[PDB]
Order: structure tokens, then C-alpha cells, then sequence
């Protein structure tokens, strides 16, 4: 699967454009034409995830049927977003669901790359090929071996039990890993609060290209549910209540704001959360005054969608020359 | 000129690269984007007047709590009567403005065709 | 040398040992050297000599993969290192195109695949689990007036770095405008600036000029007061030649940007500063004669910061990677015709030959790893002259 | 506005984020901290003056050798016996403070009508 970009126009060749946001309805269309095929793409790939399981080698095989529901849900959901199983939902929430639709693509790739490598056979079943052993297709005359290939098609492929190679613990990421993909995609994952209940934060975090277990988890997911089940190596540690997030469970010795106090290394991208819906001046204002408060580094710019725009500025040499002239 | 550049969203077109990642970059800058409008931003707002919309402050607070403030900027949040504008997204962008030592443009011609 | 370095890294931690001999040390085990007293055994190392070390089949560990990994490195660097590999020779011209990859940092099978390597044959073996997993068509690279590249409409997360390709050759300007509206077409993010080698006074085949406005309120302020000089002294002035030719020369013109870099001084003492070549007081009281000479320094200010030896040590950290990382400025350099045809209608034959010695030929490459552009409307205007 | 802004530590309350690594990122800042006085040069310099101290160079010396440079240099630094100000502590920043140059941004001329 791939997901497209935000400024798609349909042209010959195709372009990227951001020149033609003239309005707010130009703005909603370029965002619910993503949405689109983007779920259409999580229709045609996820349905047939069982085909990386062998039903030979491994020792868990999901049931197809697992997947076969989402297409409804999704049209569902964006259609009672857009056209302002039925919900209330906000409105100006569309950027982030074509985000949440981003993420749940990137935990399937999370996914299929782990399984790739797997091989288990718990259980040998002694009367596959009791005395023999068959070789390859024979080449053609005076042609070369095949000398890189691990699997060719008629060829009796060595398989061994889940010890070696650590196949032991990928034995359970993968299944930790499915059950996440089946969590993510569930009636109430996508969950907002209304704007006036969630004050404004910054958490630091990893960037894009680090893989979806070792990012924060976004604030508008159900976190109750979902913050057990994020990444397996936290959780074999006992640190899954400590993941950089927006929430914190309920009874835990849990400092408030104990990420942004330490040293701050292996971080290099601030999450930015609780601003939307609000006014221009005050979330502008808040968000320069917590940066001055923690001693972070960026910049704040504030843009209007529209065509009409309904001034003077401090002009160091214009003003020295019309200081002679008076 | 500062009339349209500085205002407009038609600002990429001078400064393309813009995206949404959810935050900024170490170094970065951050673009808030809104609209403006009181029979717009009337509408907008319908959903958060809902009592079953409402409700779910509570059902999520049963188990983690969230992040505490100051009570005047919860205050003011919450007067929904009198507003004029309302911030719709925010994009990424991966540089800092130099913000100093004017600017001159430099302009070259194309060469003649034979 | 990159290729090298990952072949040799993957291969020093392979074991296999496939058909055993086990004639080795049949019935019995050696011990390595007996240190000196007191002194402490060796416990980091791990193939001491002498001592009989372990050996095994490839089967654990996660050998079964190395021992294929190593045969597709060690060919590709035999493939590499062929006669058709550099196929830019003889050089020939493309269209521009521009390619997602990642960092020098990433291993070379992680990279896009450079546009002057023999592609048709490198597409396949360039990196090892692309071929296993069936997607070695679609990795990036160059091939299979400017071409559309694809990848470019789908999310860009895991790369930083645009390879930029097909401008070497060409005219500066076509360049530039080609790459500005490249970048404008898919909504990329980089700087772009050109620079020029030699030395200041090659700068003769175009006119210099240009506008500030920190200067216009000058202007206005002396042209009036001339003016009104003119009409007290008229008498007496209207005889004076030299009056009459700095009234109508300047003065009399609405904008300081109409006036080149050439008319400010004398071209005979300029160029005997060579060595191959071997009642007044009224417009010194008022700065008639300090504006001009203001222009002139800013304009030479300006014009001798295009060169590269005088930019580089202002903005020293020049390197070529054949493209610019994201947020980063793209430097082209380029050089006049005279100096690389050096020797190669009969009037036609003679324009041709002389003007196509004062184009401006790109040459080569630079990236820097900043941005420095920020609305002032002060400009400098190039303009090239007839022949 | 410079003889305050670019030259108190509260230089900060306009550039956040400073911090010490030892050393600057390839295209940041690198931002040098120092003190003035004569009274306060004399204490500080009290270590480097007992041989005690002094003796560390030598038995250093046994295994690995130091960077190379100009006896003058060296001669230079050793004087210490009118000196104002000294060097107290270093800083990064992840993007240019620069000066010193006015920008060109090369643009292209219009299409006007012949």
C-alpha cells in the first residue's frame, strides 16, 4: 500500500500543488479526495494478510475474516465528518483522520517486514519425504548455478525447530504485532475531546523515519486501551506506563512533565497538541510563552485561508530619511 | 508586498515545502492556519455543544488523567459566544527565517534563440 | 571504496564450514600460550592463536543468509568494476530529473542508484533483500524536455536528499529557470544559487546596473536642487558645455537605475591600470559628487561576490554530492565559452564564433548546508550587450 | 538596541535553546561565554600556576604526544600577568546567526509584451 499527498491535482502528468487553496472548500475537497483512495488502498491490502503465514511453518494462522469490515467503518466515519452507525464529530478534525489513516498503513508494513523472516515448525511431521531427497529443476546446458536464491520451488528446503537464529522471541513479536494492527482498527480508536478540555502540550519524540513502536502515541487516539499493546520491547521491560504521550495512567508514580526536564538526546521532533479549535492570538500566545518557559528552539507563523484580507511597519532607513524632510 | 506575503496562504508559492508531521522539527518553524467568520466559525462548533459528544471527558478520565493549567486559560476557553476566528491546521516547515542583512535581487536574461 | 567497505564489513563474521575434516585434532584439544606468573588470563579475545576454536555448520547463528549476502556483494563489486560501468563517455545530454534518496551515511545497497552508471545491467544486483522480495524495478534511480518523475506523488518519510540530474552543459539561465519550476511543480524544499570562475574584469561582455532604495530619497533631494540651481545661474550656464552635457547626461533622468556601472568613470586610466596595456564647488558643497561615488562602491560590492574563490571565504564548507539535502542550497558554477573551446556566409561564421565564446557554460556542482533568503525590493540588473 | 541584545547571556530571552555538547552541529552556532576582571582573572588562574599541577604535561608525555604548534603561540600564552578577561563556558545552537553579507536570491526577468 501507498497513501498520496496532500496537494494531488489530477492532470497529465500528474502535479502537486498548493496554489489552488483559494478557499476553505478547496481546502476540505483536497483533503477528502486523499481520504478516499487512501481507504480504498487499506481495502484492497489488508483483507489478505493471511497469505504471510505459512500453514505449514507456522504455529498461528489468523482467520481471514478479521478484516473484511473496515471499508464500511471507514466510509462511515468520514462521511459524518465531512457531511457535518452515526456520531457527532467535529468538523475542523479532517487533517488529523487522514493522518490516523497514514499511521494504521505504516503498522502494517511494521508488520509484514517482522514476518517475513520467521520460520517455526513447532510440530514436524516425520512423512514428507521419508528417503529421498529431491533437487532442483535441472538447467539448461553450459548455463550458470543459481547461487543466491534461499527457496526454489521444487527443491526440499531445510526448516527447523523455533530455537535457533532467536526465532524464539520472533515467534511473539509477530503475534504482539498482529494485535495491534486489529486494535487500531476498531469503532472507537479515533476519539476527540472537546477543545475547551485539552490545554496545550509539547512532548518530544522520534521522527518519521523510526519505526511506529518507538514514536509517541498521538493524543487522538483512545489511550486507555491502546497504551498497553503499543511496542513489545517496553512492555518485556515493564515501561509501557512511561511511552512519551499526551495522557498519563491513573495511579502510577508518575511525574508530570518528566521528559521535558531530563536530558533531552535521542529526541529531535516536538509533538505539538491541544491548539486546534482555539483563537489566533491566544494559541499563538500560549505557545511562545511555553516555549520561553522549557528552553525549546523553533519559530511560530500564522496563516488565513481566504482571497480577501478585509497597516504600517517599523522601517529603520525610510524613517531616517523622512526624518530630514519635516 | 508584506499585505499578501506574510498573510495569505498563497505563501507556499514563495516558500514551498509545507507539511503536516503534528509538531516541529529541533529548528523548524510551525504554521498555524485559520479562517475567519461568525455565522462560519457558529457552524463550525456545532459538535462541542452536544451533550453526547460532551460526555466523553469523563469517560476517558476514569483512567488517565490529564495534563493540569492554569484555571484563567481554561476560563476564557470556554466562552463560546462572542467569537470571530477559529484555527483550522498547522504544517511543518524545516528551516529558521534569517530575519536580517537585506536583500538584494539579483536578475539574469535568458539568451536570444538563432 | 564505499562498495568495498560494505563487502568487507558484511564478510568478517561469516562461519560456515561446510564439509568438516575430521582428521583435524582428532583425540585431543589444544590450550593456547601459558602466561607470565601473576599475570591475568586473556578473556576478551576470541581466536586466540594456537588455540583449537570453534568451528560449525551454517545453519545457526543466521549464517544461511550471510553466506548468500557475501556472494552478492563480492559480485556486484566484480560488476562495478568493468568497462561499461562509467558510461558517460562520450557525454551526451539529458532531461532533468530529480530523485528521493537517502544519506551517505546509509549503506550503498540503501542508495539511489547514480544516473552515470550502466543502469540496464545494475538494476538488478544493486541491493540484496530488494532482490529477494521481487521489487527491483522499483527501486530509485534515474531511468526506467524534462521527465516526470513518479515517486515523488506518494508520502516522502524515509529520505532526505535530492539527486539532481541533467543540468550539466547547458546555458545558466535555461538551468535555472528549469530547476526553479522543477521545484515549484511537486512542492520540494531547497535554495538555489550560481557562481562564476575567473577573475573581476572579465565582466565586460554585459552592463551592470541597479536600483536601492536606500539611495532614492538621495536622488530626489539633489535632482530638485539642481533644478533650482538652473534657473538662478541660467545666464552663464547655458554657455558652459560641460554644464550642459551633466544636465542632459544626468539629472535629468527619473531613476539612479538608469545609469550603467560605465558612465561613472574614465575608461582611459582604467585601463592603463593594467600593465598589459603598456565656481565648481557649488555641486562639491552640495553631493552631486559623493552619491555617484556611493553607487559605484555598492555596485562593485555587490558585483564581487559572484565569483568563487571571494564567495568561498565568506561561506566556507563547499562540497559535492551530486545534489542538495532537504532545507539545503544547490550552487551551480559555471565559466565563459573562451575557456573551454580553447582552439577548435563567412560574417555569420564570425557572429557565431564570438558570441558562443561569451555564453555561460555550467560546469559543476556545490551543496551547503543552509538557507539564507528571508522583502526589501533593492536589485541589481545584468544585461547582456550586443555585439 | 545592539549594546543590550548581543551581549548579555540574557541573549537567550530572544534565541531559546542553547546547550553544551562540546563541540557544534555542521551548519549550527558555536557561542563562547566568558567573564571580565582583574581580581577575579588572578583567582581563577590560581591552578594553573602550582607545580603540582603543572606536572601532569610530563607524565602524560610518557605514552601519547599532543597536537603540534608554534613555539610563539605557546610563548604568548604563558605570560599571564596582564590579562582582563578569561573564557568560563561554551554553547550550541542548531542554526546560522549570521552576518557579515547581504543575500542575492537570483530571480529571473518578467515576460513584458515586444
Amino acid at each position: 500500500p501507498q497513501v498520496r499527498r496532500f496537494g494531488y491535482t489530477l492532470e497529465t502528468p500528474p502535479v502537486i500543488r498548493l496554489s489552488n487553496i483559494v478557499d476553505y472548500d478547496a481546502f476540505l475537497k483536497g483533503y477528502q479526495q486523499v481520504c478516499l483512495q487512501a481507504i480504498d488502498e487499506i481495502d484492497r491490502t489488508f483483507p489478505n494478510l493471511f497469505r504471510l503465514f505459512s500453514p505449514f511453518f507456522s504455529s498461528f494462522n489468523p482467520a481471514p475474516s478479521d478484516f473484511t469490515g473496515l471499508k464500511t467503518l471507514l466510509n462511515q466515519r468520514l462521511s459524518d465528518i465531512v457531511s457535518g452507525i452515526s456520531q457527532i464529530e467535529a468538523q475542523y478534525a479532517l487533517q488529523y483522520f487522514y493522518d490516523y489513516l497514514s499511521q494504521l498503513v505504516s503498522a502494517f508494513r511494521e508488520l509484514a517486514e517482522s514476518a517475513f523472516d520467521l520460520m517455526d515448525d513447532a510440530t514436524p511431521d516425520t512423512r514428507r519425504f521419508p528417503k529421498f531427497l529431491m533437487l532442483g529443476l535441472v538447467p539448461l546446458p553450459n548455463q550458470k548455478p543459481e547461487v543466491y536464491a534461499l527457496n526454489s520451488p521444487y527443491r526440499s528446503n531445510f526448516s527447523q525447530s523455533p530455537i535457533y537464529n532467536g526465532n524464539q522471541l520472533r515467534v511473539k513479536q509477530v503475534r504482539f504485532l498482529y494485535d495491534r494492527l486489529v486494535r487500531l482498527c476498531a469503532a472507537d480508536s479515533f476519539y476527540l475531546l472537546p477543545f475547551y478540555d485539552t490545554p496545550l502540550k509539547i512532548t518530544p519524540s522520534k521522527d518519521r523515519a523510526a519505526t511506529l513502536s518507538q514514536q509517541a502515541i498521538p493524543y487522538y487516539l483512545n489511550y486507555p486501551q491502546l497504551y498497553q499493546y503499543w511496542s513489545y520491547d517496553t512492555y518485556r521491560k515493564g515501561r509501557s506506563q512511561s511511552h512519551p504521550a499526551y495522557f498519563y495512567p491513573n495511579n502510577a508514580n508518575i511525574t508530570p512533565n518528566s521528559d521535558l526536564l531530563h536530558r533531552l538526546d535521542d529526541y529531535s521532533f516536538y509533538r505539538i497538541e491541544g491548539h486546534i479549535g482555539e483563537a489566533n492570538a491566544t494559541a499563538l500566545q500560549r505557545i511562545l510563552d511555553y516555549q520561553q518557559r522549557y528552553n525549546l528552539a523553533f519559530d511560530v507563523i500564522t496563516l488565513k485561508i481566504g482571497n480577501l484580507q478585509s497597516i504600517s511597519g517599523q522601517f529603520d532607513d525610510l524613517n531616517a530619511d523622512f526624518g530630514r524632510i519635516k | 508586498q508584506i499585505m499578501e506575503l506574510q498573510l495569505f496562504h498563497k505563501f507556499a508559492q514563495n516558500n514551498p515545502g509545507m507539511e503536516h508531521l503534528g509538531g516541529v522539527p529541533k529548528g523548524g518553524t510551525f504554521v498555524l492556519v485559520y479562517v475567519d467568520g461568525r455565522e462560519l466559525v457558529r457552524n463550525l462548533l456545532s459538535a462541542d455543544r452536544d451533550p453526547t459528544y460532551q460526555a466523553r471527558t469523563e469517560v476517558i478520565k476514569k483512567y488517565a488523567s490529564l495534563p493540569p493549567g492554569s484555571p484563567q486559560e481554561l476560563a476564557t476557553s470556554r466562552e463560546l459566544l462572542n467569537r470571530e476566528d477559529i484555527v483550522v491546521g498547522d504544517f511543518c516547515l524545516p528551516y529558521r527565517f534569517s530575519s536580517k542583512t537585506p536583500t538584494v535581487s539579483y536578475v539574469l536574461t535568458q539568451p536570444r534563440p538563432i | 571504496v564505499s562498495a568495498f567497505r560494505e563487502l568487507a564489513e558484511s564478510a568478517f563474521d561469516l562461519m560456515d564450514d561446510a564439509t568438516p575434516d575430521t582428521r583435524r585434532f582428532p583425540k585431543f584439544l589444544m590450550l593456547g600460550l601459558v602466561p607470565l606468573p601473576n599475570q591475568k588470563p586473556e578473556v576478551y579475545a576470541l581466536n586466540s592463536p594456537y588455540r583449537s576454536n570453534f568451528s560449525q555448520s551454517p545453519i545457526y547463528n543466521g549464517n544461511q543468509l550471510r553466506v548468500k549476502q557475501v556472494r552478492f556483494l563480492y559480485d556486484r563489486l566484480v560488476r562495478l568494476c568493468a568497462a561499461d560501468s562509467f558510461y558517460l563517455l562520450p557525454f551526451y545530454d539529458t532531461p532533468l530529473k530529480i530523485t528521493p534518496s537517502k544519506d551517505r551515511a546509509a549503506t550503498l545497497s540503501q542508495q539511489a542508484i547514480p544516473y552515470y552508471l550502466n543502469y540496464p545491467q545494475l538494476y538488478q544486483y544493486w541491493s540484496y533483500d530488494t532482490y529477494r522480495k521481487g521489487r527491483s524495478q522499483s527501486h530509485p534511480a534515474y531511468f526506467y524536455n524534462i521527465t516526470p518523475n513518479s515517486d515523488l506523488l506518494h508520502r516522502l518519510d524515509d529520505y532526505s536528499f535530492y539527486r539532481i540530474e541533467g543540468h550539466i552543459g547547458e546555458a545558466n539561465a535555461t538551468a535555472l529557470q528549469r530547476i526553479l519550476d522543477y521545484q515549484q511543480r511537486y512542492n520540494l524544499a531547497f535554495d538555489v544559487i550560481t557562481l562564476k570562475i575567473g577573475n573581476l574584469q572579465s565582466f565586460q561582455d554585459i552592463n551592470i546596473s541597479g536600483q536601492f532604495d536606500d539611495l532614492n530619497a538621495d536622488f530626489g533631494r539633489i535632482k530638485d536642487t539642481f533644478a533650482k540651481l538652473w534657473q538662478r545661474y541660467e545666464e552663464s550656464w547655458s554657455r558652459n558645455v560641460f554644464l550642459y552635457t551633466l544636465k542632459r547626461v544626468f539629472f535629468d533622468k527619473t531613476s539612479l537605475a538608469e545609469i550603467k556601472s560605465d558612465q561613472l568613470f574614465n575608461p582611459i586610466v582604467a585601463r592603463a591600470s593594467v600593465k598589459e596595456a603598456y565656481a565648481a564647488d557649488t555641486l562639491n558643497y552640495f553631493e552631486l559628487k559623493g552619491l555617484m561615488t556611493a553607487y559605484q562602491q555598492r555596485l562593485a560590492q555587490i558585483m564581487e561576490l559572484q565569483l568563487f574563490h571571494k564567495f568561498a571565504q565568506n561561506n566556507p564548507g563547499m562540497e559535492h554530492l551530486g545534489g542538495v539535502p532537504k532545507g539545503g542550497t544547490f550552487v551551480l558554477v559555471y565559466v565563459d565559452g573562451r575557456e573551454l573551446v580553447r582552439n577548435l556566409s563567412p560574417q555569420e561564421l564570425a557572429t557565431s564564433r564570438e558570441l558562443l565564446n561569451r555564453e555561460d557554460i555550467v560546469v559543476g556542482d556545490f551543496c551547503l548546508p543552509y538557507r539564507f533568503s528571508s522583502p526589501t525590493v533593492s536589485y541589481v540588473l545584468t544585461q547582456p550587450r550586443p555585439i
